[PDB]
């Protein structure tokens, strides 16, 4: 029935977590480095 | 008519069977009826064409 | 006993079309349970006689369930005569109830399934009633014998078809065939007194022409004919042969149809439930 | 008689080659594709791209 | 499950205590009608009462085990002869085997072929015997091991065939195929040379649903030397007259002598050409008969293991009709 | 682990080396 | 699968006469669950060819026990694992255990169940072993072949005399078969002789044999050829010679004479 | 390589089919794999002859 894909595996250690700076206002004072 | 014919329901029977595609059920049911009215209790009518 | 046909990775745009194949028969070479798809494969059109002969060495198998992983198929006939199943009507003609069916290769090479996902095509044959499969086989064998929807011949295996024909024919001549032949005028004279007698003999029958262009004496008495009779042996031989003519040139009736309630005929491209005989 | 000395896969040496993770519903969800790409690095060449 | 047949009979040819279960048995026609049909069936020139005598020399008894029949043919390995002779309890047995050989050799000579005298039943499994009177029981459909034998050492059974006669085909013909489910055919081989003739038996397995050309090539020498020495003892006339040449030039002749129907007794119609199709002594079909086969069922595997034998594997009994092989 | 669209924003074996 | 048939209320005694044919075979038209005495019936005497061409377009069915209200039946071609059923013999000669049974129309003096009560007529086919079935037809046509211008069958010791022509309604019921079976064979003969003309001049002992053997190994005649192939296939197909049963009598005498029943298994 | 191939083990499956000589118990299990790293992750070495 016209097969489709599915969401792909993402590595357990995927830690994008950059929106913490990019949510509304970025606090460069110490939030960096962890990135 | 009101009660031209009766009807009877029996217990349904489940009959499973196994295939390469897995399982394939097959349900079934026995049923019977009997004429009630004396003489005839129905009539055709070829109405339109 | 359900055979298993595995598949490679195909295109999602082609499984949607192959899934629509649920009643066409495939032709396997052996009957192991697990099997591949690469094995069952056929080129495009050409030499309808070759394929017709190949339809006797290999045995059929109807498919019933498709999955993008594997394919479940049913060994059509090796040991079963009641496996009521369904196969779709991919034939040109229309098949009513109580009709023995027959598999015939497709004509003109027009209708195949070019599977580009793996570069291989499967030529599923068509299902015709016996009565028309017989005329088709007859026409093709006549055309093949002639050369010492209209497809061309091959003339590499025409030798085989004409061979089988002339063998099945040459062993129809017998010491009693001459006695049965010395009555052709006696039959033709009946062809004028009665109407059905003229009916049973066709128009260009190549005997009603013979019937006036030669004469023949009463047949000479054979050896030991005071003890044995020959016309009965000839007739029995002819029954035994003709009972098996339509097979050795075409295909045997593989199964027959049966319905309960609905419309008698099943127009093409439709599922029909058949018993197997 | 004769015993059957079983072998464990993880205790082999080859195990280091591949990572083996128990995904239970694969047989069901394998009907389609999963289709994840990985990456590619790229050097920052001078001159405007 | 499978369904069985029971036939009480005489302990003449199949001797169900001498062999263990699992071997095909055959049903033998009443000989009276064979002897009768001979009178009209033996060809010209030959004897027409020799089958009468051959039968009278062997004096109901109805069944015959294949293990017994294979011994009374040309092809056989003498180990099986020794087994049948020294292992059968019965009196006078070797003499009977000799007489049976003479019977079958007479049958082919009289053109009443044994394939028209031996229908095939399934493999026997059980029997109760009085003194020289038995009641064998064989399967008829389904697979062999659906049965239940009263041995209590091996309840189920298998199918045993003398490996001396088992002729494989595919590995023989080199089809390059791969062994899956294969059919099983019991085949007869005739050979016809007057007073010097014999019969060969085989049990053939293959994937080929239609033997036909396969045997026609397998038995090429037999068909060759049978078509030429088969018409012997039949008086053929002298050189065929030129009038025998059936005229073909006269069909689409616009101008030719013609005669409408309704004036064919002895009118002024003598101007028609004469043609005498004259066939007296040429090879008829029964003259070129060389083999006959019949389908037995389906098989997985064949292994050889012991007297040599051949154990079947998952035999499914499905008996078919007889078949001629003459062309 | 199979999560929905919700979002946030040893032993001693014998071997040769 | 089983089919019941609406038996109308016929009469005393003649219903009891139908109560003797509890093993005959009757051709239904469609596998269903309801039927009537009218559709399962043929005229008592007609050409054997139309009955033969009818037996190929219908579905077989055996008569089981018959209660005076309705009669039960089961078809042959389809079944569950090939069960057991009894089948009354109607042939002229017996069949032994381990034979293949066929169904041919009554080439001999027919039998027609004359229901004078309900004004119907029943006609049942005959049961024969394949060997003798393929030969009784040939005896019948051979008797007519000579009259267009002896007869003994042997079976299980005893011998039959093939009752003389028109001992029944007429021999007209078996004319068309004679005519077709002779004409098609004469056609095959002539076409073959035309195709290789010099076939009958070769040496009867040597040349003809060498031809027939080297051939075994390595108005347009062709339209007539196609027509003959078609007709021969159509006629050979509709000649019975395809068994639908195989007798399997367990716990019983190995031979069943004509008239009494027998346990047969469907193929 | 230290981790060259990913690998997923499905769930075992049974498949019964009745017969004469007993019972057949074909047991199956589906599996999947895919490489991850860019470039190749294995090689030959035609060492000896």
């Amino acid at each position: 029935i016209e097969v489709h894909s599915h969401r792909a595996l993402f590595d357990i250690f995927k830690r994008f977590r950059s929106d913490d700076n990019n949510l509304y206002g970025a606090e460069f004072d110490a939030l960096l480095g962890t990135y | 008519e009101k009660a031209s014919e009766s009807y009877f329901m029996g217990q349904m029977q489940v009959a499973r069977t196994e295939s390469g595609g897995g399982l394939h059920l097959q349900l079934t049911q026995p049923r019977a009826n009997v004429d009630l009215g004396v003489g005839f209790t129905a009539a055709y009518a070829a109405a339109a064409l | 006993m359900e055979v298993d046909i595995a598949l490679p990775t195909l295109s999602p745009g082609d499984l949607s079309a192959l899934q629509r194949c649920e009643g066409r028969v495939v032709f396997l070479e052996t009957l192991r349970r697990h099997a591949t798809l690469r094995e069952v494969a056929l080129p495009c059109g050409g030499d309808v006689l070759a394929a017709m002969a190949a339809y006797r060495r290999r045995f059929a198998a109807v498919i019933t369930r498709v999955t993008p992983h594997r394919m479940l198929a049913t060994p059509l006939g090796v040991g079963g005569r009641g496996q009521s199943l369904v196969l779709q009507n991919t034939g040109p003609f229309d098949l009513t109830n109580g009709d023995h069916v027959c598999l015939v290769p497709p004509l003109l090479g027009d209708e195949c399934l070019r599977l580009t996902s793996a570069n291989l095509e499967l030529r599923f044959p068509m299902t015709l009633p016996l009565a028309q499969a017989r005329e088709l086989t007859a026409r093709v064998v006549a055309r093949a014998a002639e050369t010492l929807q209209l497809p061309p011949p091959h003339r590499d295996n025409a030798e085989a078809a004409t061979r089988s024909l002339v063998l099945n024919m040459i062993f129809l001549l017998n010491e009693g065939a001459v006695i049965l032949l010395s009555l052709i005028p006696n039959l033709l004279t009946l062809g004028a007194q009665d109407g059905y007698a003229n009916a049973v003999i066709q128009l260009g029958s190549a005997t009603r022409e013979l019937g006036q262009l030669v004469r023949q004496p009463p047949p000479p008495l054979p050896q030991d004919h005071a003890r044995r009779f020959c016309v009965f042996e000839a007739l029995e031989a002819w029954i035994a042969s003709a009972s098996r003519l339509g097979d050795t040139l075409g295909t045997r009736p593989v199964a027959r149809v049966c319905i309960f309630d609905g419309p008698p005929t099943v127009p093409p491209g439709e599922k029909a439930a058949v018993v197997e005989v | 008689c004769s015993t059957l000395s079983l072998v464990r896969f993880l205790e082999l040496g080859l195990s280091v080659a591949c990572v083996c993770t128990k995904f239970p519903e694969l047989s069901y969800v394998a009907e389609g594709t999963i289709q994840f790409e990985v990456q590619q690095p790229m050097i920052a060449r001078d001159g405007p791209h | 499950r499978a369904r069985l047949i029971r036939q009480v009979t005489l302990a003449d040819f199949c001797e169900p205590q001498a062999e263990r279960p699992g071997l095909v048995v055959l049903a033998l026609r009443h000989p009276a009608d064979l002897a009768g049909a001979a009178y009209a069936a033996t060809p010209p020139g030959k004897n027409h009462r020799d089958l009468e005598e051959a039968w009278l020399a062997l004096d109901r008894a109805s069944v015959v085990s294949l293990n017994f029949l294979v011994a009374a043919a040309e092809n056989a390995d003498d180990a099986l002869r020794a087994h049948v002779t020294t292992n059968y309890r019965d009196r006078r047995t070797a003499a009977r085997l000799e007489r049976f050989a003479t019977v079958l050799r007479a049958m082919i000579r009289s053109h009443v072929f044994p394939h028209r005298a031996l229908h095939v039943l399934g493999g026997l499994l059980g029997h109760v015997t009085q003194d020289r009177l038995a009641s064998v029981t064989c399967v008829a459909r389904g697979d062999q091991e659906a049965a239940r034998t009263n041995d209590m050492a091996a309840r189920r059974s298998q199918v045993h065939v003398p490996a001396c006669a088992l002729m494989d085909v595919d590995r023989e013909l080199r089809l390059g195929g791969d062994d899956g489910l294969r059919f099983a055919y019991l085949v007869f081989v005739y050979t016809q040379r007057h007073r010097r003739e014999a019969l060969r038996v085989h049990v053939a397995v293959s994937r080929l649903p239609e033997l036909g050309d396969a045997l026609s090539f397998l038995l090429a020498g037999t068909r060759v030397d049978n078509a030429i020495h088969g018409t012997d003892e039949a008086d053929a006339p002298a050189a065929p007259a030129a009038a025998a040449a059936f005229p073909a030039y006269l069909f689409n002749d616009p101008r030719s002598a013609r005669c409408p129907t309704g004036r064919l007794n002895t009118p002024a119609a003598e101007a028609l050409p004469v043609w005498a199709p004259d066939m007296r002594g040429r090879a008829t079909r029964n003259s070129c008969m060389y083999a006959a086969y019949v389908r037995l069922g389906t098989v997985e595997r064949v292994v050889r293991r012991a007297l040599p034998l051949a154990h079947m594997e998952r035999f499914t009994w499905d008996v078919g009709a007889w078949e001629e092989c003459f062309f | 682990v199979i999560a929905n669209t919700n979002l946030v924003t040893s032993a001693r074996v014998r071997a040769d080396l």
